[PDB]
C-alpha cells in the first residue's frame, strides 16, 4: 500500500475509505445516545458515505454457496477502485444503502435498486 | 504498523549531508524487513554514511540481547574522537524479551511481567552512553591529537505499545530515562494525520537549546496552542457560536494542524520549513482554506527556490535570523499571494 | 464624471490584461522548471549503473 | 487496554446521563409556560371570528376577495423527537393532491430547520424569518404574513395553509395543514365605512391564526424534547450495563494474572 | 494550609479557588455531549471563571526560558492572594480567557488583554 | 458599465488561472515519464551487463 | 473487604465532598451503623429522623439546584430545605 508500488489512484481511493470509516468510528457513542439527526450538515453526508462503503466492501464468494445459495462473485483491480472512487466523489448518493450490501461489482449496486 | 521506524529511517537519510555518521540496529525484526530498509537507504543516498548491525528473528536470544551494545559501541568511536553520530535502536521491546528468555532459562526469579528484575538497568545502561562529551574529554581521549572539539553520540529507540497501553514495565521503564518522547497515535494515522505526532503527549526536554535562531524563534509556542487547540476543537464542538478570541484560536489551530503533515521519503531544509512557518505563524494562512495549505506551501516553496534561491542559501547557512531575513521573507510572500 | 469612469475602467481593463497575461507566463516559467528538475533528477538516476 | 480507560468512560456517559433526566422536567416546564400562552390568545380569535360573520352575513352589499375561491413552522434548536421530520413527511401527502390538481404553488418558512429543509431540496421560498425566542411575539410574523396575503390579493395564490404540530396530549404531537384565507336580529353602529372595518379586521384574524399556530407548535416542541431528553437517558443507562460487564472482566483478569505473576516468582526464589 | 497557622483571608481564597474548580470539573463532560448553551446562567458564568482560574494558575519561570521563550516572573504571596481573589469577586469577568495564560501578576493579564 | 468592467476583468483572471494550472500539470505528467524512461533503460543495461 | 466485613459499621469519606468545601467529608448516603438508634440519646433520635429525609431528597433532587426556577413550588420546598441541611 504505497504510491511507488500500487500507483496514485489506488492509493488516494484507499486512504480515502480509511478517512471516512475512521470518522464514522468516533461519530458511534454520539449517534447511540443523540442520534443520528443531531450531527452537522458534513457530518450526516460522510456518515451516509461511510455506510454505502462498509455495505460495498461485502462480497459473495464461490465457496460460501453452500451457507445462502446466493452465485459467488470475482471483482477486478480495476473495478473495484472505480466503484470506491465514485462512491467517495458522491457519484451515487441517491442509491439506496441496502443496494451496496453482497454485489460483487458497482454496476450490480445499479440494478439492485431498481428493485 | 504507525510510522515508527519510517520516522526514524528518514533521520538518517537527512544526515548525508550534515556530517553526522549513522548507525541503524535492527533487533528480532525477519531478514527481508532488514533487506529492503537496506533497499531504502540506498535508493536515498544514506547508505555510504550508515553502519547497519542486523540480529534477525531466527538468531540466538544473545545476539538479540548484546546487538543494541555493539551498534552503541560502534557509534562511540565516533564521539570519542571529537565526532557525531546517531543511532536506531529499531526495537527495544524486542531486545526485552530476549534477555526474559535468557534470565528464565537461567532460572533467576521472576518481576513484574514475567521480565527480570533488572530489566530497567538492562535500558537504563545503555542509553546513558548516548551523550555530549567536553573538549577536554576528546583531548584526554585522542592525547592531545584532537583539541577544540566536541563529540556525541545521538539516539532514536524504538518502543512498541498493545492498544496504547504505556503502563507495561519496559515502556514505562524506558519513558523515565530518556530526554524526551514521540508518540505516535492510531486513530490520528487512520484520520489520514501521516506523521501521527500527538502534540499533547509528545515533549522534548531540551527544548530550544537544540533549535537554530531561526526555527527557535518561528516555533515558540506552537505545541501547547496546538495541546489547547485540540481540547477546544472538542469543547466548543455543539456548541451556538463564540466570540472572536475562539474563532481565531480554532482557525489558527485548523491551519496548523492540516499544515504538520507531511509524505514519507520527502525531508525539509531548515529554509523550507521556515517558510512554512513564517506564513502560519505571521498569519499569511488566514484567507487560505484548509484544502488548499498543502497546494499553497508547496508552491509557497518551490516559488521562493525559483525567484529567491539567494535568500535560501543564506538561511541554510546556520539557520540565522535578523530584520533583513524577516523584511526578505515577507516580501517575497506578499509578492507570491497577489500574484499566483 | 460617466466620460471620467471610461477611462477608470480603461485602466482596470488593460490591469486585467496584463495580470492574466503574467498569470500565463508564470505557469510557462513553472513547467519549464518542473521539466528541468525531472532532467537532472533522471541523469542523477543513473547511480544504477553502479549502485545495482 | 484495561479496567481504567473503561472507568473513564463509564464516568463520563454517567455525568450526561444526570442532566438528560433533568432536562426532560425542563422540557416539561416549558411545555407548561407554552400551554397557558396557547389559551391566553384564544377570546382574541374566536370574537374577530363572531364579528365577521355578522358584519358580512348582515351586509350582502359587499364580499370579501377572502371570501370567494403554505406557511410553514419549524424549530431553530435540536433535541426534536421526529416533530419536524413528521410535519415535512405530511406536506407532501396535501401537495401531492395539488400535483394531480395541476396548480401551483408558493412557500412560507418560519425557523432555521424549516429554512434548512427546503434549501436543501431547491424548494421556493417567497418569505422567511428564523430566531425566535421560545415565547415570540406576534409583531414578528407581520412581514411573513403580508407577502403571503399579498400574493393572494395579486391573484398569484388560490388557497393558502398554515402548516404546524398540534397539541392531541403530552406524548403526541400531530403534524397538521390548516386553510388561512378562505374561511341575524340586530345591526352595527359603524363610524368608519364597513369595507375599511372588515378589511382591517380580516387581516388580524389571519395574522392572529398564524400566532396561534406558532405557539402551539412551541408547547409540541417542548413535549418533542422531553421525549428525545427521557429516551437519551434511557439510552445511556444500557451503555453503562455493558460498560459495567467488561469493567468486572477486566477486574477478574487483572487479579488472576498477579497471581499467576505472583506464584511463579515465589517458585524461583 | 490552617488559618491558626496562616490567616482567614488566605485559607478563603484557597478553598474558593478549589470549589470553583471542583464545581467545574463535573460540568466539562456535559458541555462535550449537549452544548455549553443548555447550562444555568450561574453555571455560564462559573464555568467562564473556572478557565480563567486555571490558566491562572500559569507562570513563565527562569529556568524555564529555553522551553517558554518568554521571560521569567516571581510572584508575591500577597499579589497571589489579590489576583485569584479579583476572578473569584467578578472584576476581571469582561478579559478574554486567553489573557490569563503565562502572566505572573494580575496586572499583566490586564496588559496582555490589549495585545 | 462599471459593474460590466469589474465581471469581465474578473471573468478572465479565472479563466487565466485555468489555463495556468492545466500548463503546470502537463509539465507535472512530462516529468513522470523522463524519470521513468531513464529508470528502465538504466535497470535494463544494468541487467545487460550483469548477465554478460 | 476484609475490615468492613469485620466491623459494626462504616464512616465513608470522600475526595469529591471535601473538594467541594463539605469539610467533614461523611458520604451519609452510603455509610451505616447496625446498631442504630440503640446508640442514641431519647433527643438525638428524635431530631435525627427529619434531618435524615432532607439529605435523601436532596440526594435525588440535587440534579434541579441548577434549574430551580422551573421546579413545581412542592419539589422547590424539597430542594431548598436539602441544601440548608446539608
Ligand atoms: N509520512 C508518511 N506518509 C505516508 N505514508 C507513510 C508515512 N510514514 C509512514 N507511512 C507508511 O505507513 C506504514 C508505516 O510502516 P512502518 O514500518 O514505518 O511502521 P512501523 O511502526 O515501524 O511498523 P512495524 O510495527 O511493522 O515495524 C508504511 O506503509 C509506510 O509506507
Ligand atoms: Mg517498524
Amino acid at each position: 500500500l504505497d504510491p511507488l508500488v500500487i500507483g496514485q489512484d489506488h492509493y488516494d481511493t484507499a486512504r480515502g475509505v480509511q478517512y471516512v470509516l475512521q470518522r464514522y468510528k468516533e461519530l458511534k457513542d454520539i449517534i447511540a445516545i443523540l442520534g443520528m439527526d443531531e450531527l452537522s450538515e458534513a457530518d450526516k453526508l460522510l456518515v451516509a458515505r461511510a455506510r454505502k462503503i462498509q455495505r460495498f466492501l461485502s462480497q459473495p464468494f464461490f465457496v460460501a454457496e453452500v451457507f445462502t445459495g446466493s452465485p459467488g462473485k470475482y471483482v477486478s483491480l480495476k473495478d473495484t477502485i472505480a466503484g470506491f472512487k465514485g462512491i467517495l466523489n458522491g457519484d451515487y448518493d441517491h442509491l439506496p444503502e441496502q443496494a451496496f450490501y453482497m454485489v460483487g461489482g458497482i454496476e450490480e449496486a445499479v440494478e439492485k435498486a431498481k428493485k | 504498523q504507525i510510522g515508527k521506524t519510517a520516522l526514524a529511517v528518514d533521520a538518517i537519510i537527512n544526515q548525508k549531508d550534515s556530517g553526522i555518521k549513522c548507525v541503524y540496529v535492527a533487533i528480532g525484526q525477519k531478514q527481508s524487513t532488514i533487506a529492503n530498509v537496506v533497499r531504502k537507504l540506498e535508493e536515498n543516498g544514506a547508505l555510504a554514511n550508515t553502519i547497519v548491525v542486523a540480529a534477525s528473528a531466527s538468531e540466538s536470544a544473545a545476539l538479540q540481547y548484546l546487538a543494541p551494545y555493539s551498534g552503541c559501541t560502534m557509534g562511540e568511536y565516533f564521539r570519542d574522537r571529537g565526532e557525531d553520530a546517531l543511532i536506531v535502536y529499531d526495537d527495544l521491546s524486542k531486545q526485552a524479551v530476549a534477555y526474559r528468555q535468557i534470565s528464565l532459562l537461567l532460572r533467576r526469579p521472576p518481576g513484574r511481567e514475567a521480565y527480570p528484575g533488572d530489566v530497567f538497568y538492562l535500558h537504563s545502561r545503555l542509553l546513558e552512553r548516548a551523550s555530549r562529551v567536553s573538549e577536554e574529554y576528546v583531548e584526554k581521549f585522542t592525547n592531545g591529537a584532537v583539541t577544540g572539539k566536541t563529540g556525541s553520540l545521538t539516539a532514536l529507540p524504538i518502543i512498541e505499545t498493545q492498544a496504547g497501553d504505556v503502563s507495561a514495565f519496559v515502556p514505562t521503564n524506558v519513558i523515565s530515562i530518556t530526554d524526551g518522547q514521540i508518540f505516535l497515535e492510531s486513530a490520528m494515522f487512520n484520520s489520514g494525520i501521516r506523521p501521527a505526532v500527538n502534540a499533547g503527549i509528545s515533549v522534548s526536554r531540551v527544548g530550544g537549546a537544540a533549535q537554530t535562531k531561526i526555527i527557535k524563534k518561528l516555533s515558540g509556542g506552537i505545541r501547547t496552542a496546538l495541546a489547547q487547540y485540540r481540547e477546544l476543537a472538542a469543547f466548543a464542538q455543539f456548541a451556538s457560536d463564540l466570540d472572536e478570541a475562539t474563532r481565531k484560536q480554532l482557525e489558527h489551530g485548523q491551519r496548523v494542524t492540516e499544515l504538520m503533515k507531511q509524505k514519507q521519503y520527502a525531508p525539509m531544509s531548515i529554509a523550507e520549513m521556515s517558510l512554512s512557518l513564517y506564513a502560519a505563524e505571521r498569519g499569511f494562512l488566514q484567507d487560505v482554506e484548509i484544502a488548499k495549505v498543502g497546494s499553497f506551501e508547496q508552491a509557497l516553496i518551490s516559488y521562493f527556490q525559483r525567484e529567491h534561491a539567494a535568500l535560501l542559501a543564506k538561511i541554510n547557512e546556520k539557520g540565522d535570523f535578523n530584520d533583513e531575513i524577516d523584511a526578505g521573507i515577507k516580501a517575497g510572500i506578499e509578492k507570491f499571494k497577489a500574484t499566483q | 464624471d460617466l466620460e471620467l469612469a471610461h477611462e477608470k475602467a480603461g485602466q482596470q481593463l488593460r490591469e486585467a490584461k496584463a495580470q492574466a497575461a503574467e498569470i500565463v507566463e508564470q505557469a510557462k516559467k513553472r513547467a519549464n522548471q518542473i521539466v528541468d528538475e525531472a532532467r537532472d533528477q533522471a541523469r542523477t538516476e543513473g547511480e544504477r549503473l553502479k549502485a545495482q | 487496554a484495561g479496567a481504567k480507560e473503561i472507568r473513564s468512560k463509564i464516568a463520563s456517559i454517567k455525568s450526561t446521563q444526570k442532566i438528560t433526566n433533568a432536562m426532560e422536567k425542563v422540557a416539561v416546564s416549558k411545555m407548561r409556560k407554552a400551554q397557558m400562552r396557547m389559551a391566553a390568545g384564544r377570546p382574541y380569535a374566536e370574537r374577530i371570528r363572531q364579528v365577521i360573520g355578522h358584519l358580512a352575513n348582515a351586509n350582502p352589499e359587499y364580499r370579501h376577495p377572502f371570501m370567494v375561491e403554505y406557511i410553514v413552522v419549524s424549530s431553530d434548536r435540536g433535541l426534536c423527537g421526529g416533530l419536524n421530520i413528521n410535519l415535512f413527511k405530511s406536506l407532501v401527502k396535501d401537495m401531492s393532491g395539488y400535483r394531480e390538481q395541476g396548480a401551483e404553488i408558493d412557500l412560507c418558512v418560519i425557523g432555521s430547520k424549516g429554512a434548512s429543509f427546503f434549501r436543501s431540496f431547491g424548494g421556493n421560498v417567497v418569505a422567511a424569518i428564523s430566531h425566535l425566542g421560545e415565547e415570540p411575539s406576534i409583531n414578528d410574523l407581520i412581514g411573513s404574513v403580508k407577502v403571503m396575503l399579498d400574493a393572494y390579493l395579486e391573484g398569484r395564490i388560490d388557497r393558502l395553509f398554515v402548516v404546524s404540530n398540534k397539541f392531541v396530549n403530552t406524548m403526541t404531537q400531530k403534524p397538521t395543514v390548516e386553510q388561512l384565507i378562505p374561511l341575524h336580529h340586530w345591526d352595527y353602529l359603524y363610524e368608519p365605512d364597513a369595507k375599511s372595518l372588515l378589511d382591517g379586521l380580516l387581516v388580524r384574524y389571519v395574522e392572529s391564526q398564524v400566532y396561534q399556530a406558532v405557539v402551539e407548535n412551541n408547547a409540541c416542541e417542548q413535549a418533542a424534547r422531553m421525549i428525545a431528553m427521557k429516551n437519551a437517558t434511557d439510552n445511556a443507562g444500557e451503555l453503562i450495563s455493558d460498560l459495567q460487564l467488561i469493567y468486572n472482566k477486566a477486574r477478574q483478569a487483572a487479579i488472576t494474572q498477579e497471581i499467576s505473576e505472583i506464584v511463579g516468582g515465589a517458585a524461583a526464589v
